[PDB]
């Protein structure tokens, strides 16, 4: 069930940062952000691996794409 | 939830993060219990059993004594 609310989470968290973006459609100077995400796995001391399923998703960076934007 | 470096523990080995066998540590996590809700169901259901069981050859002892008793 922890992996379901992580996954809960980054698809919030994607929300929440496209919910931004269209929000400050008219902000002059505004740059985009962006979410990436990254696998989770344990590393434990005994892991069995081949027995051992995911651990979810972690919310890596939101990134701060600085491409040109459009002039009026 | 804290332990403490007994004999048959050893001793405290100190170290640094993300160096030899250590691991890392992450900011902004907590770690929950390293519990399985179905197994733990399951081993109770289990564990009930085995009690009544084990209740029942005591109740079997008693009925044997107690018939032996009424001679």
């Amino acid at each position: 069930s922890y992996v379901s609310l992580s996954g809960l989470s980054a698809a919030q968290l994607d929300l929440n940062t496209t919910s931004n973006n269209i929000a400050n459609a008219n902000t002059y100077g505004f740059k985009e952000s962006r979410a990436e995400f990254a696998d989770v796995y344990s590393n434990s001391l005994f892991t069995n691996a081949k027995t051992t399923p995911g651990g979810g998703a972690q919310a890596s960076q939101v990134a701060q794409q600085f491409h040109e934007g459009s002039s009026i | 939830t804290q332990w403490d470096s007994t004999q048959f523990s050893g001793d405290k080995i100190w170290g640094e993060s993300n160096k030899g066998s250590f691991g890392t540590i992450n900011n902004g996590m907590l770690e929950q219990s390293n519990i399985d809700m179905t197994q733990e169901l399951v081993d109770l259901i289990s564990a009930q059993r085995n009690f009544q069981a084990n209740s029942r050859s005591l109740e079997v002892h008693n009925q044997l004594q107690q018939n032996i008793l009424q001679i």
